[PDB]
């Protein structure tokens, strides 16, 4: 088995290498796709905030002129 | 036009650790509204000056849910510094600190940056965690430690120009 | 010679058997993050208007004491 094991050998020393190639391959695109992924995550993320802190900015001037007339009805 | 450059950051650890007030206050968040508690994931930009230049920090926090494995991989993979973060007032966080690493080790990539976050440092009289001991689990893994307290206001905004300092010396060497 | 084929054989297959599975991972990718990024950005729309809502009731009801927590100062 010396040409079998010489031969067999240049099989598995491709596989091996194939996969490697093929590896970075599919690898690479796995990061391509995760950053498009996070600057598309990145801008929802912003934009789920944005559109809640201005729920809550007016949500705030309202109980802020409340306990402006709340107090003072409330002192005497 | 500004900013001129832009680290991604990842803050991960266990459940109940703070790593979410951690953030709120370095991002200067008026507010406690957050995702993390329902869907397991939040994100926060903050730019600083370093040396006179523009550095945009994207940074996500992940709780680990299985739900969105996926995604959080690639939160990870692509991420150039990332911090560990326990609770001194709570062991086992301190001891997963380890398990994390392996995570880090395992899903993250070869060069990141690391930081591990003693938390809640503010409240010393519920803890249970040393600070030499927590030197020493740093020092071991040859990473940062820095104690913190994401209430108190301590060590938050230097824990991260800290972080931030180690991810641009790192990419100013490949000039 | 006949004594070095019996080396290639039983370690490079550890290596091929642990390369291959990885790609059969790597290839699930794309779909999932596709899949997980459905299920996100809905979730994140659902909370958010749950959100918007929740400081939204609170800006309707605090402005109706001062439409009928005024009046009652008006009243008294
Ligand atoms: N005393 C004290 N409490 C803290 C500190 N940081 C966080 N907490 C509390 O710890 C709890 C959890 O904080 P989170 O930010 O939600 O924890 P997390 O690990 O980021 O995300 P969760 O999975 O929700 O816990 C909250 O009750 C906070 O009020 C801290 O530095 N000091």
């Amino acid at each position: 088995g010396y040409e079998r094991l010489k031969e067999e050998l240049a099989k598995a020393q491709r596989e091996l290498k194939l996969k490697d190639e093929e590896c970075e391959r599919l690898s690479k695109v796995r990061d391509q796709l995760g950053q498009e992924l996070e600057e598309l995550t990145a801008s929802l993320f912003e934009e789920a905030h944005k559109m809640v802190r201005e729920a809550n900015i007016k949500q705030a001037t309202a109980e802020k002129q409340l306990k402006e007339a709340q107090g003072k009805i409330d002192v005497l | 036009k500004t900013y001129d450059y832009l680290f991604k950051l990842l803050l991960i650890g266990d459940s109940g650790v703070g790593k979410t007030c951690v953030l709120f206050r370095f991002s200067e968040d008026a507010f406690n509204s957050t995702f993390i508690s329902t869907i397991g994931i939040d994100f926060k930009i903050r730019t600083i000056e370093l040396d006179g230049k523009r550095i945009k920090l994207q940074i996500w926090d992940t709780a680990g849910q299985e739900r969105f494995r996926t995604i959080t991989t690639a939160y990870y993979r692509g991420a150039m510094g990332i911090m560990l973060v326990y609770d001194i007032t709570n062991e086992k966080s301190f001891d997963n600190i380890r398990n994390w690493i392996r995570n880090i080790e395992e899903h993250a990539s070869a060069d990141v940056e690391k930081m591990i976050l003693g938390n809640k440092c503010d409240v010393n009289d519920k803890r249970q965690v040393s600070k030499e001991r927590g030197e020493k689990l740093a020092l071991d893994y040859g990473i940062k430690f820095m104690e913190t307290s994401a209430k108190a206001n301590i060590n938050v905004e230097n824990a991260f120009f800290t972080l931030a300092r180690d991810i641009k010396a790192k990419m100013d060497k490949k000039l």
